[PDB]
């Protein structure tokens, strides 16, 4: 409790599963204020050294104890909140040098994962935070500044895609860096063109071909971020056609609760107007692009489409 | 009516009681209103042309001179009588601007 | 058809916001410490003409200004013109 | 070991017999140095090193001192000797051997300054040896810089930056070997190395400071500053004609855009080098950047000297694009893009058409370009207030004190609405953008930053002011954004 | 024998047989855009940048 | 390359006497074949014109002219 090391020496001494019950003994006992800060610190830093190293274990065995670990860090975190932020912020020092000493060599499934232990956290609907802000534009710039060219780096920008997806359900803000993700994911996954030199792509060797079922038993979202992004070097059809439509979903998700609201929805979603409308006259049967252009197309004939009122004030007495 | 000058005119000047010329673009049409039709159209300059001027009936072997300036310092002189034809030139090294005549 | 030229509105100087579209030796007097005459020695000893407005007065001239009005007894002027 | 014997008994030193002795064995030490290009001496080369340094106080020890033909004629070849062996082992240096390379350079040095007063042709056999030496890390740096090498770069930094002297001998002889064809060709192998050597940005023809003398008698190098940009510019002209690659293509439009136009003399054989570099438009994602720092030459010649490109504004409206924001040279061009439109000739058809794909640009463009981006527009906006009909149309506007009959006509007027601007449409003027609203800056009022949403809300406030301070809110990046919301 | 000339916010005229600024108006805001003469050669009309 | 081509055809379209004179001040046979490559024909015509009248009137710079 002491140190990050010694602590997690004594936690893997003891055993990775049931580290949870005896941290939670251990800060029961402390808590019967620099004491518990710290065992903030080390828990903070020891869950995401576990999802770092290890996810062999299953829902019921390891994902149990990482909800219980994810409950006693609710618990503290309703009862700190100066030292959490505090080592936020030194997280937020600490993963920003590791990207400007390695822009891609130098990141972690942990770092997605505290993104998104915060945004399940925090008052993520706040317009300025010491933390979520600074973490808002972290998330932007790993997402990005990224130079996509392999599908484990489609599925980091694709988990977070799903938590500034939770972010802006809960705030409803907007982000073109999104918009540039899902133009250049669809660009490099129909790359195999003509229509499209302003995305500016990175790789020209992943693709995808006319050989998917795309049924319901085929593979759904099934986020394993944590084995699927070690794994995914190993490239079928199948995990290519569940991250397409992964990143899909998170796409309709993120227009049914915020870009319905965004008053430039046609003007954003042109350029992935082009790209479905490709998609479908090259595979003519995807019901799931066809509902998203039904949508879209409802909101054309829906939407004010009108010049504005911006510079309309009132009178000064 | 109107008669048709594509890029911007920045200059109508009323040549003669029947003619008259459209300075602008790089080009410049010269016109004739009865006709309602450009009788020539001279294209020999280099830049925007930014002035024209015309002076008639005065102490001159040549009658009538047309006089247009077109940011280079380049001013050069036609006539009319010669159905616009390049008569004269001065070259002044900043971008002129606006050129006149007595 | 472009054209290129060498203006400044309301504009800070000496910590005084003095205006560019009045009379430069006026604007010194609005220049607060510094009253007509002092004005018209500085902007005499500064060597610029009198009837431009300060909207005219490009930067070079303007801290030439600067310069002479507070290094002012090193640039000739008497004890006796001074505070 | 027996380098250091033999420097001591150099050192207590038939004195010119055992110099020349010495000399020989320093003369060795290049066969020594073909050994250590396998090891060198067990990859520290103190021995070797420790020899160099004995060398040069020979030299040095020679040159104060020394059959008049034959002394002399054996004290000059045991000069010249350790001097070529300095250049050869300058040379031959594939291996990355700093302090043998510091030596050689040291000794090449101090030789040079010795000849100067008491002996051109050496420091022409030194550039050769320079620019005959190679390394995998000097090659074609491509992620930036132009060669990273060793020994050419720290000749550079602590003596090319240092003689003016030296810098017009340097360049004249560069002339020389130029001329001479196949070092030519060592030139044209060696682009990139010039491009180190030159980017130090404190040349002779810099006026703005002052460079010290190496020889205390300098041999009329300040003859004629037009004869340095003649020198400049014919080893320009046959640099920029002699095999060209991208990386260093960039490195030179960017010391031709900031440092070379002091220094030049023909700026027409420039106009021509960059309307080519500015007309050079392919389906190479790498090359089709260069039009910006293109562009920049060929304007601020333009200004200079009175030339032209027909349908100028047409091309920058065909240069507009994502990758501008995506490269890091945005801010330079959106400071071209100011002085560009800053003309008061354009039309509403013009700026309304980079307006609105400034305004497609914003929708889809990251937070560090739309803050650069957001003080242009509301400059624009500004200087030409006969487009705030896109802002707001005055009949699209509602008013509750007017007849049913003008409501239903505003209603059918509504309904009978088409937005009519085209974006593939390359001619600015007859894009009609003046009909267009901007929905994109409304979703920049919906955006998700607070500074950013907040130059919005200036956007929507009435615009009070006219000077925003384009150079202040010019150049941001996440980075800074960081370190300012940090602070 | 003379002739007017626009320039920043002033209008200037000159003589011939002098080459000289006989006459300045200066009593304008901003920058003016036109000069001209009347055929009476007696009014001149200056305009300018405030509409 | 390091032609001089747009200067040329600039001043063949502006007959600029100053700037022809400096555009034909050059002497190097390379970039003369590149421009006289990359020309106009008729350009190069009235090039041709020119390049007679300014020889007529000073024979003595017909030296370096000759060749083009």
């Amino acid at each position: 409790r002491t140190h990050d090391a010694l602590l997690d020496q004594v936690k893997k001494l003891d055993l990775d599963d049931h580290p949870k019950i005896v941290k939670n003994i251990i800060k029961a006992y402390q808590p019967k204020k620099e004491k518990l800060g710290k065992f903030t610190a080390v828990l903070l830093r020891h869950i995401i050294f576990l999802s770092n190293q290890n996810y062999l274990k299953n829902v019921q065995s390891f994902k149990r104890t990482q909800n219980a670990l994810i409950s006693i860090l609710k618990s503290l975190s309703e009862k700190y909140n100066r030292e959490l932020s505090e080592e936020c912020r030194d997280y937020i020092n600490e993963m920003q040098a590791r990207y400007k000493k390695n822009h891609f060599d130098a990141l972690s499934n942990g770092d997605l994962v505290f993104f998104s232990i915060i945004g399940i956290l925090f008052s993520t609907s706040d317009q300025y935070h010491l933390v979520i802000t600074p973490a808002l534009i972290l998330m932007s710039q790993f997402l990005e500044q990224i130079k996509f060219n392999s599908l484990k780096r489609i599925a980091f920008g694709a988990v977070l895609v799903r938590i500034v997806s939770q972010y802006q359900r809960i705030s409803k803000r907007y982000i073109p860096e999104v918009v540039y993700f899902f133009q250049k994911i669809l660009l490099t996954f129909i790359v195999e063109p003509l229509d499209f030199e302003n995305i500016r792509l990175d790789s020209y060797e992943l693709g995808l071909p006319l050989d998917v079922d795309f049924t319901k038993k085929r593979s759904t979202i099934i986020p394993l971020h944590t084995l699927s992004t070690m794994d995914t070097e190993a490239h079928p059809v199948d995990q290519c056609v569940s991250v397409l439509l992964n990143v899909m979903e998170s796409l309709d998700a993120t227009i049914s609760t915020v870009w319905k609201s965004l008053p430039a929805f046609n003007e954003i979603i042109l350029p992935i107007q082009q790209l479905l409308s490709a998609y479908t006259s090259k595979y003519s049967d995807f019901e799931k692009p066809r509902n998203i252009l039904n949508k879209v197309e409802k909101l054309t004939k829906f939407t004010e489409h009108i010049p504005l009122a911006l510079q309309n004030h009132k009178p000064v007495s | 009516y109107s008669l048709n000058h594509d890029q911007p005119v920045e200059n109508v000047i009323a040549v003669s009681p029947t003619q008259i010329v459209s300075c602008g673009g790089n080009n410049f049409k010269v016109w004739d209103l009865t006709s309602n039709k450009k009788l020539y159209e001279r294209g020999n300059f280099n830049k925007a042309v930014t002035c024209l001027d015309y002076v008639e009936n005065f102490d001159s072997p040549m009658q009538s001179a047309l006089i247009a300036s077109s940011l280079d310092g380049h001013v050069k002189v036609f006539d009319p009588l010669d159905n616009f034809q390049v008569k004269f030139g001065w070259k002044f090294s900043g971008p002129v601007l606006s050129c006149a005549v007595s | 058809s472009l054209v290129v030229q060498e203006f400044q509105h309301i504009l800070r100087l000496l910590n005084t916001n003095v205006d560019g579209n009045i009379k430069i030796v006026y604007a010194l007097t609005t220049i607060k410490g510094v009253g007509r005459r002092y004005s018209n020695l500085v902007c005499k000893k500064a060597d610029v003409d009198l009837h431009k407005r300060a909207g005219e007065l490009t930067q070079e001239e303007l801290e030439r200004i600067v310069q002479i009005m507070q290094n002012p007894t090193h640039y000739k002027i008497p004890a006796w013109f001074l505070n | 070991m027996v380098l250091l014997i033999s420097e001591i008994k150099d050192i207590a030193k038939k004195q010119y017999n055992s110099i020349i002795k010495l000399i020989n064995e320093l003369v060795i030490p290049e066969n020594v140095t073909q050994l250590e290009e396998d090891e060198t001496e067990k990859n520290l080369r103190f021995l070797v090193m420790s020899l160099f340094q004995i060398f040069r106080k020979l030299f040095s020890r020679g040159d104060l001192t020394l059959l008049e033909k034959e002394q002399f004629v054996n004290w000059c070849r045991k000069v010249y000797e350790a001097f070529k062996t300095k250049l050869l082992a300058i040379i031959s240096d594939i291996p990355f051997e700093t302090s043998l390379g510091l030596d050689s350079l040291d000794v090449y040095l101090q030789l040079a300054e010795l000849e100067s007063t008491h002996f051109n042709k050496t420091f022409r056999k030194l550039i050769i040896a320079l620019w005959s030496s190679n390394m995998g890390e000097i090659e074609d740096v491509k992620s930036s810089g132009a060669s990273e090498n060793l020994i050419i770069v720290e000749f550079t930094e602590k003596y090319y930056t240092k003689f003016a002297d030296i810098q017009y001998y340097f360049q004249s002889e560069f002339n020389q070997l130029l001329e001479d064809p196949a070092y030519q060709d060592l030139l044209l192998k060696n682009v990139g190395k010039w491009l180190a050597l030159v980017n130090h940005d404190k040349h002779c023809s810099s006026v703005d400071a002052d460079l010290e003398i190496f020889v205390p008698n300098p041999p009329q190098a300040i003859e004629n500053e037009s004869k340095f940009k003649s020198n400049f510019e014919k080893n320009w002209l046959s640099l920029l004609n002699g095999q060209l690659s991208l990386q260093q293509y960039k490195s030179i439009l960017l010391i031709l855009h900031k440092r070379i136009i002091p220094h030049f003399h023909t700026p027409t054989k420039l106009m021509d080098f960059l309307t080519d570099s500015y007309n050079l438009q392919s389906s190479n994602k790498n090359a089709g950047v260069v039009p910006i720092l293109a562009l920049n030459g060929l304007f601020e010649l333009m200004k200079r000297f009175n030339l032209e490109y027909p349908n100028f504004y047409m091309k920058l409206y065909q240069i507009i694009n994502p990758d501008l924001m995506h490269v890091k040279y945005r801010a330079r061009f959106f400071r071209l893009m100011d002085v560009f439109l800053s003309s008061t000739h354009l039309s509403a058809h013009l700026v309304a058409s980079f307006i609105k794909k400034l305004a497609r640009l914003t929708l889809e463009s990251p937070p560090s370009a739309i803050v650069t981006v957001i003080p242009f527009i509301y400059n624009l906006i500004r200087k030409h207030p006969n487009c705030m009909i896109m802002l707001h149309n005055p009949a699209f506007i509602s008013n509750p004190f007017q007849t049913p009959d003008q409501v239903a006509n505003l209603k059918t007027l509504k309904e009978n609405y088409v937005d009519p601007f085209d974006v593939h449409e390359s001619d600015p003027e007859l894009t009609h953008a003046l009909d267009s609203s901007l929905w994109e800056l409304a979703s920049l009022m919906e955006h998700y930053h607070p500074n950013v949403a907040t130059l919005a809300k200036i956007f929507a406030q009435p615009f009070k002011k006219l000077s925003y301070n384009m150079e202040d809110f010019l150049d941001w990046n996440y980075d800074s954004l960081l370190n300012a919301e940090s602070s | 024998h003379d002739f007017a000339v626009t320039s920043s916010t002033r209008v200037q005229i000159f003589s011939s047989r002098t080459r000289q600024v006989i006459k300045t108006f200066s009593r304008f805001k901003d920058v003016v855009y036109s000069a001209s003469f009347r055929s009476d050669g007696k009014l001149l009309c200056a305009g300018d940048a405030t509409g | 390359t390091g032609t001089v081509t747009v200067i040329l055809s600039q001043a063949l379209q502006s007959n600029d006497h100053s700037l022809l004179e400096t555009v034909l001040n050059n002497r190097d046979e390379r970039v003369i074949r590149d421009t006289i490559f990359r020309l106009k024909p008729a350009l190069a015509v009235i090039l041709l014109e020119r390049l007679a009248e300014r020889i007529a009137r000073q024979t003595h710079r017909q030296g370096p002219l000759n060749v083009w």
